[PDB]
């Protein structure tokens, strides 16, 4: 069973792409990518169970060598312990429920089988970067979800600004891989080998955490690497979904867990702004996507500062990164369909009444935008309340600012929240088009994802749940009350008069436009210099005229 | 509605027929005279080359710059690593006679 | 100020053109469109107060004014329908446009199909 | 060429090959005088290389 | 005046000419109100036209 | 809704610029720049001073808040010490550099243990 | 359906004739196709300009500026309306 | 495409009036898009009128020595006097023409026949001895009956 | 031109010379890009003069 989680998916892309699929169709294409998910969703179970309940891991010698030249030597390797276990069956659970939404919203589209099997190499892409047990194998599991989310990005091909949103995901991750393949260097230098087990770091010079964080930070979209993610939005909503629960952004986290060789300044300190950006953007965004990709990037901001607190803190983190994928996922595909029962219309102006989605969708949009806020005794509340928990007990003086940070960061996502369902449901009708979509698929894809939401309340990720760390009753109660001011100021539907500060949180702070020009632009004229006034020029030897 | 092909094969060139052949030009590309004349200056653009202000300035702090940078961050990693490895100043190119290659007869 | 196009209108499109590019900023500023309708009343009876005007310099003030606003409000993130410029649903799945056919293009002068030299 | 060669070889106190390279920059310099803007760097450059492929 | 390898050289100082032809723009979409703003604090975010359409009404 | 209309790029009819390379058309419209506000106007008239302005004084207001704790506040505004190990499970969980068990003040070797958590760079040799 | 893309005359008429009635000044008896919006129903330029808003709502399209300012009567709406292939 | 004119070769006709060195003027027809050379050598003029372009790769092209008047200056193509081509035009004028230079000198290969030649007089100009091998040079006397156009081959070596 | 009444047309042109940057801005954001993207040399650097200041002054103070 243990192989099946990471090949099976695989298998399932390559069913799909090849010609194959040209004897399937679309309606047996569908049929291939459900049960190619299926499967591998019950081998993570089995796996889930064995490795975290009974603590038996599992190694697996699968391919036999890669590559071994001197003392540098990568193996087809994979092993399965608790926390590839917690990712294996966090990454195949959501992603079958994305493919069961996705083989009915993408029914319209020419090219849905290329589409499926592009889904799939993603998936296992993802299960090959969580199932490895040494660096290489983990950097193919890197490069090949990043590859995929180049592919589903840019899938519209004839729109440009898809293409170009595509290409800035894989130039804003290249640089963070450089960085990540510098780091890997320096580990193996300086411990003699590249399986995880034997990377036991104390002390270790620097440039190896720092190197390492980079490469995370492009992953996990923080602060200065956060502007691919935005961007993102233009491909269609179960890629959306998918880079944003289970695949692609939790990757740098599950590294930075997984090795704990961090430098905690540097970690506390670009996760906390990071949080505290992307709730102040996610405020002030109209584009009913970007709103949630902002709140993506701030829970993985929230993720970053728990791991650096410590070993709790980075079980705290994993747990958190558990527990986000399944109500970002549901609100990702509640959002489509409620898209999709506006005529295609992303703007939050144009939204209203109960009459353009189903009862499913708004209670699916209900209950994952209650679990995001931290209501008490739901999914987020326990993953969120233990690292805000932790960051108030934390000894260094820093985390004192991340704290602060943080609980003004759960305001504004208590605020921001409860403006996507206030625009969406409560006020008047301000759209004209009404076409509710109420498909079996896409209604049990979302009744998958809830009843993970019940099962991290039931069954907690670890043990910290129930865990008292000992705070007063004005400590521990105040993100509740957070969470309630966010709700009232966001029904209220209050503005402020400085109207400089709304453009320029709205503009989302220059960033873009600055790397336009800081940069870009000078890469551009040093190439022109290089080539005109060096190849050309400098360089070049003229004829002899006779 | 050309006939290029027998009922059994064979292929027929068609050098006196009416209609047009399909054959490896039917895809050349139709011409722009403003894009061919654009690739043609940036195919020959050698000859616009002029020593002005702003060709000597670029020229002088980033090629000049970065070329002396390369080699003094050259240098600098030639001596860091000649340190870390237990050995004493080694002779570059023009630096005076000195020890080069390490004797592995040695323990440094 | 106007841009390069809207300075070479004439005064009553001019005109017509401020009016209507701030209808449509009063809607990319506004939360919902039940929000809209009262300040597009009041923009209504603001371009009302200036209409009896017969002096030119005084006409230029306001208008040269107004303009500068507009210049200043404009949305950074605009109320665009999706299949319009600008939209998201803009240029996703085009038609192909015909393209031509080769049938049996290997078969066609067979043993000669190399480059030159 | 030979006055300068010799006073910075007199003055540096050492024979090597910046004597030869001053005075081929001195001699370039005073043919190159005078004339448009290649050539006052121009043959500075191509007198102190002839001193050097000298040496 | 003296004849030298001088005149047999062609040296690059000679500036490249350019021509008066209009050149090639891409057509672009309308942006009806386009002034650069650079000022982070304006009199025009509280205008009193401002405050009339947009602020005041219920 | 697959097939819907777009509107095609003109071709060039007027002589190029020497960068034309810095436009992408892709033989839709509109085309764009190379890479996104490199030139043209950006979004809601701001330019680059609006920007450099606002965060002169913005960058300055978040990094005053960890400056300030980082040097004017230490271990001892803790109401409590960190967690208490016995001798050979703490001697290995305080070897790391990342613990957050050397703010313990109240420990025989707290000196030493910060000494030793030195943040270096360049292993010497 | 009906149509390569457009709209029939017919439907257009009747959407333009409903939309053009929203005026306190105007009769509805007047309000025909080939009606002048000036001359003939007596509306000044920002009811135009409010006019032609107002059918970019109906049929769920973005008028270009230049366009929206040729419009000058109900006959030159339901033609101009009937030759998009966007008009829903 | 209709009822318009089939092509004939009167079409393309270019009628050139030549007054050679001995003053008899000759008519010389031509063919739009060939240079004049070619119709002076076809129209069976001696073999002493012709020398080699002296460019390198193309000393197979035959060349003459003509007199074209003002109007039809214009129409001479234009050779740059930096380019390799140029110094050949300046090599022939220095070796060829010498001091039989006028202001109406040009060299026949230059100019290439077309509708604005049509009518045109031009003279052939004298020349200097020349030799480009043993077997192809000019002793500086016409005086032969060997047109050029009964060469088999124009040989380079 | 047939959709130039839906999508608009062709009249309006892009404003832009496409022109280099000026030589002060070029050469300012080059020596910025140097120092964010190019910072474990200036570590490094400094990491070696600040070895080599301290066996300076145990070579001082020692030899007194
Ligand atoms: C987040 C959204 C981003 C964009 C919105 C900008 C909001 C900034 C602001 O100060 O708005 C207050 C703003 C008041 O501005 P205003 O109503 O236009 O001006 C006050 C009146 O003119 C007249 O009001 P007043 O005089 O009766 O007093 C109201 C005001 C004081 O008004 C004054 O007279 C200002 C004097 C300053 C010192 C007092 O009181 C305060 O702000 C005191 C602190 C609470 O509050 C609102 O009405 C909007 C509420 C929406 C949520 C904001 C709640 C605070 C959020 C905290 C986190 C901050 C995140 C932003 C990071 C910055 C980058
Ligand atoms: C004796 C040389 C014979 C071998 C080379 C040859 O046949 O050259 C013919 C050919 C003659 O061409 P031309 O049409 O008379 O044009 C002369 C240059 O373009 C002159 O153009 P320019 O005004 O740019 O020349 C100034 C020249 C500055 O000239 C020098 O740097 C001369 C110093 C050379 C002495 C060696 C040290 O600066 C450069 O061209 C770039 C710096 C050269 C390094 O020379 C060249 O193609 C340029 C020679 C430059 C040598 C450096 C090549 C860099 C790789
Ligand atoms: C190599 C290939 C050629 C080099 C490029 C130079 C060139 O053609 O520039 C034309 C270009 C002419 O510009 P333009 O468009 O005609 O108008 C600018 C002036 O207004 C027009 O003024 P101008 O240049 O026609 O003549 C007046 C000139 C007065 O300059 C002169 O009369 C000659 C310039 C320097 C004298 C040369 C002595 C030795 C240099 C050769 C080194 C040989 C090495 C031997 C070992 O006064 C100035 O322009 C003021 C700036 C002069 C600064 C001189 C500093 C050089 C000493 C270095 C200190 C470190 O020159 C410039 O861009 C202006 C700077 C002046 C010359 C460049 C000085 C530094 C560059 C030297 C690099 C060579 C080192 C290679 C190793
Ligand atoms: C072991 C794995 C083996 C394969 C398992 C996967 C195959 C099941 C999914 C079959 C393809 C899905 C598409 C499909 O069947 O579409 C229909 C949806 O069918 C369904 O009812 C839903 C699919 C079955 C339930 C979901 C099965 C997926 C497996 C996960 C189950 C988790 C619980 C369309 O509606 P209909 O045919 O019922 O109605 C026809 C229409 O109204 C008239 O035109
Ligand atoms: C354009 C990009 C496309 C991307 C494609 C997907 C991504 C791929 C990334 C990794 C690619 C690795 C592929 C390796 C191929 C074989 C290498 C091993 C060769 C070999 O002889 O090894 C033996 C073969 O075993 C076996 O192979 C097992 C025996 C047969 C039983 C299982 C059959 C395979 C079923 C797979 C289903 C689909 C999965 C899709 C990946 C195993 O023994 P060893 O000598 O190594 O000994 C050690 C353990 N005994
Ligand atoms: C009306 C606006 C008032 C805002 C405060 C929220 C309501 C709190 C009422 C109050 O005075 O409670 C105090 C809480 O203060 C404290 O000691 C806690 C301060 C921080 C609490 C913030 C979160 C409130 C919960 C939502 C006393 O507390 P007590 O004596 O009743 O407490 C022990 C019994 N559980
Ligand atoms: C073979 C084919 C390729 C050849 C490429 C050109 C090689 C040119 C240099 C040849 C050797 C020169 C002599 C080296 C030793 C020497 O006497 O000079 C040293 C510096 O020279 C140096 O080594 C510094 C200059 C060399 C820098 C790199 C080469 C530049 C040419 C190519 C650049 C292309 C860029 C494109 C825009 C002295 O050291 P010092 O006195 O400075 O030390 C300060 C402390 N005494
Ligand atoms: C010496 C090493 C220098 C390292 C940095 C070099 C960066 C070079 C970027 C070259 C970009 C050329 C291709 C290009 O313009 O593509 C754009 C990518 O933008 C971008 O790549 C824009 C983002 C640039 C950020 C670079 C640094 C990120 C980390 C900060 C430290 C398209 O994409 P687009 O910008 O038009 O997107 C539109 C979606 N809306
Ligand atoms: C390619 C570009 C790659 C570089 C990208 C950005 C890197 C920025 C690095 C900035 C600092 C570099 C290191 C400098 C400080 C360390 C110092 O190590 O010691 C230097 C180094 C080390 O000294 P030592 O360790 O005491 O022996 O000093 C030297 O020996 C070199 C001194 C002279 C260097 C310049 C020589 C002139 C070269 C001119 C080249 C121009 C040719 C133009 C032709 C066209
Ligand atoms: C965010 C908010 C930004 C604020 C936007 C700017 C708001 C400022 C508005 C006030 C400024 C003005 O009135 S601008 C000055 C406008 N007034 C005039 O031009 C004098 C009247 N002259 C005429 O020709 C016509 O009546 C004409 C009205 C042109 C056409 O209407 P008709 O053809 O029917 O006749």
């Amino acid at each position: 069973m243990f192989l099946l989680s990471v090949f099976f998916p695989l298998l399932g892309g390559l069913v799909n792409t090849s010609p194959i699929a040209r004897f399937l169709g679309h309606r047996g294409s569908s049929i291939i990518a459900i049960g190619c998910m299926v499967v591998a969703f019950i081998s993570s179970v089995v796996i889930y169970y064995e490795v975290v309940f009974m603590g038996c891991a599992v190694s697996v010698d699968v391919f036999g060598t890669w590559f071994s030249v001197g003392t540098f030597h990568a193996g087809w390797t994979f092993n399965f312990d608790l926390l590839t276990a917690n990712m294996l069956f966090t990454v195949t659970g959501v992603s079958m429920a994305v493919h069961m939404y996705a083989c009915d919203y993408m029914r319209q589209d020419p090219h849905l089988n290329l589409f499926l099997g592009y889904l799939s190499y993603f998936t296992g892409f993802m299960c090959v970067l969580v199932a490895a047990d040494n660096l290489l194998v983990m950097l193919v599991g890197w490069e090949g979800i990043g590859v995929c989310s180049y592919l589903l990005i840019g899938y519209w091909s004839h729109r440009l600004s898809a293409v170009k949103s595509a290409q800035k995901a894989i130039l804003v991750n290249r640089v963070s891989d450089g960085l990540l393949m510098w780091g890997v260097l320096w580990v193996w230098y300086h411990l003699g080998s590249l399986e995880y087990d034997l990377l036991n770091v104390y002390s270790a010079s620097g440039f190896v955490g720092l190197s390492i964080l980079i490469g995370a930070m492009g992953k996990s979209a923080q602060i200065l690497f956060h502007v691919w993610l935005a961007d993102a939005m233009e491909g269609p909503t179960p890629v959306s979904a998918l880079i944003h629960a289970a695949t692609l952004v939790t990757a740098g986290v599950y590294l930075l867990v997984r090795l704990h060789i961090h430098d905690e300044m540097f970690v506390i300190i670009v996760g906390s702004l990071t949080a505290f950006m992307a709730g102040v953007f996610g405020a002030t965004q109209s584009d009913l996507k970007r709103v949630i990709a902002y709140s993506t990037c701030s829970q993985l901001g929230y993720m970053m500062v728990s791991l650096g607190l410590g070993e709790t803190g980075g079980e705290a983190s994993m747990g958190h990164l558990m527990t986000h994928a399944s109500f970002k996922a549901a609100l990702f595909l509640a959002a489509g369909m409620v898209i999709s029962g506006n005529g295609g219309n992303q703007h939050i102006a144009r939204y209203g009444g109960s009459a353009h989605s189903a009862m499913f969708t708004m209670l699916t949009l209900m209950v994952a935008s209650l679990s995001l806020i931290g209501w008490p005794e739901l999914s987020g509340f326990y993953s969120k309340e233990t690292i805000l928990n932790l960051a108030a007990i934390c000894a260094d003086p820093i985390a004192d600012v991340a704290h602060t940070l943080l609980l003004l960061t759960a305001m504004l996502t208590s605020a921001y929240t409860t403006k996507l369902f206030y625009q969406c449901f409560m006020v008047d009708f301000s759209g004209s088009s009404v076409t509710p979509v109420r498909n079996v698929l896409p209604i049990l894809a979302m009744a998958i994802l809830l009843l993970d939401i019940m099962l991290k309340v039931w069954v907690g990720t670890n043990l910290l749940s129930g865990m008292l760390f000992f705070l007063p009753w004005g400590v521990k109660t105040l993100p509740f009350g957070l969470m309630v001011a966010g709700i009232l100021t966001a029904t209220a539907a209050v503005g402020s008069e400085r109207f400089t500060l709304i453009r320029f949180c709205g503009s989302r702070w220059g960033f873009d436009q600055l790397f336009a020009r800081s940069p870009v632009n000078p890469i551009f004229d040093l190439g022109r210099i290089t080539w005109a006034i060096g190849d050309r020029g400098l360089l070049s030897v003229g004829n002899l005229r006779a | 509605e050309a006939k290029q092909f027998t009922p059994d094969g064979k292929y027929m060139p068609g050098i006196f027929s009416k209609a047009k052949p399909l054959d490896r030009s039917t895809q050349w590309v139709h011409k722009n005279p403003y894009i061919e004349a654009w690739y043609y200056r940036r195919d020959h653009f050698e000859n616009e080359f002029v020593w002005n202000y702003r060709t000597t300035i670029e020229a002088l702090w980033f090629l000049g710059g970065f070329t002396a940078a390369a080699y003094a961050l050259s240098v600098f990693a030639f001596r860091q690593a000649d340190r870390r490895s237990g050995y004493p100043k080694r002779q570059i190119l023009g630096d005076e006679p000195a020890m080069v290659l390490p004797d592995e007869r040695q323990f440094y | 100020m106007a841009s390069e196009v809207v300075l070479a209108l004439p005064h009553k499109l001019r005109v017509m053109r401020m009016y209507r590019t701030g209808l449509k900023e009063l809607i990319n500023w506004s939360a919902n469109r039940h929000e809209w309708y009262p300040r597009a009343y009041a923009l209504r009876q603001e371009f009302e107060d200036s209409k009896a005007l017969t002096d030119r310099e005084e006409i230029r003030k306001k208008l040269e004014h107004g303009e500068e606003l507009l210049a200043r409000f404009r949305h950074w993130e605009p109320l665009i329908k999706p299949e319009f410029v600008g939209g998201t649903a803009y240029s996703i799945n085009p038609a192909q446009p015909k393209l031509k056919f080769i049938p049996n293009y290997d078969a066609m002068d067979e043993y000669k199909k190399g480059d030159h030299l | 060429f030979s006055f300068t060669d010799a006073t910075v070889e007199n003055m540096r106190g050492k024979h090597d090959m910046t004597s030869g390279m001053v005075a081929g920059a001195v001699t370039g310099f005073l043919f190159g005088m005078g004339r448009p803007m290649p050539q006052p760097v121009a043959w500075p450059l191509a007198f102190a290389g002839a001193a050097v492929a000298a040496d | 005046s003296m004849k030298t390898l001088a005149d047999y050289i062609r040296w690059r100082n000679k500036e490249p000419i350019k021509a008066s032809v209009e050149e090639w723009r891409p057509p672009v979409p309308v942006i009806n109100y386009d002034k650069p703003q650079n000022d982070v604090l304006s009199a025009l975010d509280k205008d009193p036209i401002v405050r009339r359409v947009l602020i005041n009404p219920k | 809704g697959a097939g819907a209309p777009v509107k095609l790029a003109p071709r060039p009819d007027k002589p190029l610029p020497t960068w034309y390379e810095l436009w992408w058309d892709n033989g839709y419209y509109p085309g764009q720049p190379a890479a996104d506000f490199m030139f043209g106007a950006w979004p809601g008239n701001m330019t680059e001073t609006y920007y450099l302005r606002f965060w002169s004084v913005f960058g300055l207001a978040l990094a005053a808040p960890f400056y300030y704790v980082a040097n004017f506040t230490d271990e001892t505004r803790m109401p409590m010490v960190p967690q208490q190990y016995p001798a050979e499970v703490r001697d290995v969980l305080v070897q790391r550099r990342n613990s957050m068990l050397k703010h313990d003040f109240s420990a025989p070797d707290f000196k030493e243990v910060k000494d030793r958590a030195k943040i270096y760079w360049t292993p010497m040799y | 359906g009906f149509g390569g893309g457009f709209l029939d005359k017919d439907s257009v008429t009747e959407r333009v004739l409903h939309v053009t009635k929203h005026f306190e000044k105007i009769d509805a008896s007047k309000v025909s196709p080939a009606a002048s919006f000036e001359k003939d129903l007596g509306l000044d330029s920002l009811d135009v300009v409010e006019l032609v808003m107002a059918l970019e709502e109906e049929f769920g399209l973005e008028i270009p500026d230049a366009e929206a300012d040729k419009i000058a009567s109900v006959g030159d709406a339901i033609n101009y309306i009937c030759s998009n292939p966007m008009a829903k | 495409h209709g009822p318009a004119q089939t092509p004939t070769v009167f079409d393309k006709l270019v009628e050139v009036t030549v007054v050679d060195m001995n003053g008899i003027r000759h008519r010389v027809r031509g063919l739009q898009g060939q240079s004049l050379a070619q119709a002076l050598v076809e129209y069976g003029f001696p073999d002493t009128y012709f020398f080699p372009n002296m460019g390198f790769y193309t000393q197979h092209i035959v060349d003459a020595h003509v007199f074209v008047p003002k109007e039809f200056w214009g129409k001479v193509q234009n050779v740059d006097p930096e380019s390799d081509d140029g110094l050949a035009v300046k090599r022939m004028f220095r070796d060829i023409v010498q001091d039989y230079q006028r202001d109406t000198s040009f060299f026949a290969s230059y100019i290439t026949l077309g509708a604005e030649h049509n009518g045109m007089t031009v003279g052939i100009g004298p020349i200097k001895p020349w030799i480009l091998h043993s077997e192809w040079a000019f002793a500086g006397v016409h005086d032969s009956r060997n047109k050029q156009f009964d060469k088999p081959t124009v040989e380079i070596w | 031109t047939s959709l130039d009444h839906v999508f608009g047309d062709n009249s309006n042109k892009l404003n832009y010379n496409f022109e280099p940057m000026g030589m002060g801005s070029l050469f300012i954001r080059t020596m910025v890009m140097v120092g964010v993207f190019f910072f474990p040399v200036f570590i490094m650097i400094n990491d070696d003069y600040k070895y080599t200041s301290f066996l300076d002054k145990v070579a001082a103070a020692k030899a007194a």
